[PDB]
RNA sequence: GGUGCAUGGUUGUCGUCAGCUCGUGUCGUGAGAUGUUGGGUUAAGUCCCGCAACGAGCGCAACCCUUAUCGUUAGUUACA
RNA sequence: GGCGAAGGCGAAAACUUAGGCCAUUACUGACGCUUAGGCUUGAAAGUGUGGGGAGCAAAUAGGAUUAGAUACCCUAGUAGUCCACACCGUAAACGAUAGAUACUAGCUGUCGGGGCGAUCCCCUCGGUAGUGAAGUUAACACAUUAAGUAUCUCGCCUGG
RNA sequence: AUUGGGCGUAAAGCAAGCGCAGGCGGAUUGAAAAGUCUGGUGUUAAAGGCAGCUGCUUAACAGUUGUAUGCAUUGGAAAC
């Protein structure tokens, strides 16, 4: 799952 | 437009009769052509997901590396991308261990800074051999680390033009826990890469299309205009 | 945090004029509360190999979960031409001790367990056997998640 | 006086020989390899082009002396 | 390259004869596999009953080399090398890889056959080989013809 | 080596085959219950160990209640 911060 | 499918005209297709079941969800049963093509809908949603992910990562000032080692065309282009928005790039391969640490990078970048601040005075004041040697390691730092001279730390993201053309790069990528984005063909392995991009790279048209896609993903991230993927104009650029 | 030694071996690549004698060392470390690592190294002298092995163990850290101070299930690990069998034990039974096996169990911090070996007893091969046995540990929560039966039964 | 199988130092040897290694990282479960590989390149690992290798050290070169050319300080106890 | 269970099979012709592959909308009905002992076959050599023997060549003879050559280099040459019957059954008699049984990435091929057609290419079902994923192994390696996966069985190994 | 091994090269797949006995073996549905599981019944002595206890100052020891499968037999079971 994306949205890597 | 939003990566409109009408413009999409040489993204389906790759080399013939070397595919693996890892691409089975990407290719329909084949008799008409034998030149392995792709499926339009799947590549559309995959590319939309990749674009959204890279933009979302890129608001927080993520760092992206580009594999600039395919012939010339995509190379000079991704050079231009990596230059107007200043991030890390390469023009030559990794020699192995290029992305494993920072000491080899740190001593190298200090050598580059010393070189650029020193030889600006020396053209004939020192020996001729000195001038030739210094220009040589100038060229050398340009080949490897003139594409990367701004690392606070190794990049948070990277794009691979072709993994079966850069086994070593994706190897070090999988060694680290770093997220990975890479192009995918019918010879590539979409089981070690973290983001699937089923697009051809042999034809430069597909390379420049996905090129503009990434450039527009990183551009609007840092408040830069958007030449495609939001412009209804069909991408006009032709091969050289 | 523990850094207990394992073994010392003399290793030498051959060349003209003599033998390239040097030491080879292995170390295994564990927080005794879940995290564990290992590292083997070679060097002409002790400190280089010791530092290399400790740093490798730091890089090769991997984690396990506490299971009432035991491993609550039957597991067989096959690696390095040897088999290791791990099975739990009641609370008031105590812990058995085989040198490398006991070392690794202590690094994982257990007080009661039963373990048997089968085959060759070279140290690094017990390291592989134990990591094979412990890395594929099953959790009740995970098997519940991969099922619709969220209670055991 | 013996004991260079108790020694240090010193010297010969391959040998003016080009290899000796190490740090980082990777591969191989290991002894190891990777570098040090290959194509050019010369005497040299001296150098270059690519390569899972990047660097660093050592011998390697330059910084010692003389010869052959010239300017200049000096001109006798040389020169005449 | 093909056919063979194996040993192995390559001048032509004829005769007797075994086995295989393809679809069987034709059929019986589980009648199937293994196989201790039991039986058949089976490279080379060899022995009797004789043949034949162009070369070959053990054994042997002579010469040359060699310190020693008793071997090797050479010239002869016996048995034997081939035919019909009786026996010996063992060998690096190897895929150093048992039988049979289905299931499991792929690719490069090759052969036979049914569709089809100038060939050529294609699909298909079997055979024959190479590359090679996962996997299995101490390693080499093996890998749809497995040393994978498992299964019924016999034979076998308990350090030198 | 049932638990709990292997035979490509470390020891071993016979040279291969025709196979008797033997072991194993497609699906369906029927009886019956041989194997099998299970509930009662007779029996499985003493003693030893196990658990509880009594006696010696304390255990060793002795004594005491249960504790030992399995065989036959009555009743269910029909998945193989």
């Amino acid at each position: 799952m994306g949205n890597f911060d | 437009s939003l990566a409109k499918l009408g413009e999409m005209r040489t993204h389906v297709g790759m080399v013939k009769r070397y595919w693996n079941p890892k691409m089975g969800f990407f290719i329909e049963p084949e008799r008409k052509h034998n030149n392995d093509h792709f499926v339009l809908e799947l590549q559309r949603q995959s590319l939309q997901t990749a674009y959204n992910y890279v933009k979302e990562v890129a608001q927080n000032n993520g760092q992206i590396l580009f594999v600039g080692t395919k012939n010339d065309y995509v190379k000079k282009l991704v050079n231009n991308i990596a230059k107007r928005v200043d991030v890390a790039f390469i023009t030559q391969r990794w020699l192995g261990g290029t992305l494993t640490n920072f000491k080899t990078l740190s001593i190298s970048i200090n050598k580059l800074n010393k070189l650029v601040e020193k030889q600006a005075e020396n053209a004939a004041d020192l020996t001729k051999k000195e001038n030739l040697m210094l220009s040589r390691e100038i060229e050398r730092l340009e080949k490897f680390f003139g594409g990367v001279k701004s690392l606070k730390r190794l990049p948070n993201l990277l794009i691979v033009d072709d993994p079966v053309y850069e086994k070593n790069a994706v190897a070090e990528a999988n060694i680290l826990r770093i997220p990975v984005v890479a192009l995918c063909n019918t010879n590539t392995n979409p089981e070690l890469v973290d983001f699937i991009i089923p697009a051809n790279n042999h034809q430069p048209q597909s390379t420049c299309l996905l090129m503009n896609l990434l450039a527009d993903a990183v551009a609007e991230a840092k408040a830069m205009p958007t030449m495609f993927a939001y412009k209804p104009d069909e991408e006009i650029q032709i091969e050289i | 945090f523990e850094e207990r030694i394992v073994k010392l071996k003399r290793i030498s690549k051959t060349t003209k004029g003599g033998r390239n004698m040097r030491f080879s060392v292995l170390v295994v470390v564990g927080n005794r509360k879940g995290k564990i690592g290992y590292g083997i190294a070679k060097a002409l002298e002790v400190p280089n190999a010791i530092k290399k092995a400790i740093k490798a163990a730091h890089n090769s850290l991997h984690t396990i979960e506490i299971h009432k101070g035991s491993i609550y299930h039957e597991v067989i690990g096959r690696s390095g031409a040897s088999r290791v069998l791990l099975k739990p034990a009641p609370q008031g039974t105590g812990i058995i001790a085989g040198g490398a096996i006991r070392a690794i169990i202590e690094l994982a911090g257990y007080s009661d367990i039963y373990t048997k070996n089968l085959g060759r007893n070279t140290p690094i091969n017990m390291i592989h056997a134990t990591m094979d046995g412990i890395l594929k540990q099953l959790s009740p929560r995970r098997v519940a998640i991969l099922r619709n039966k969220n209670l055991n039964e």
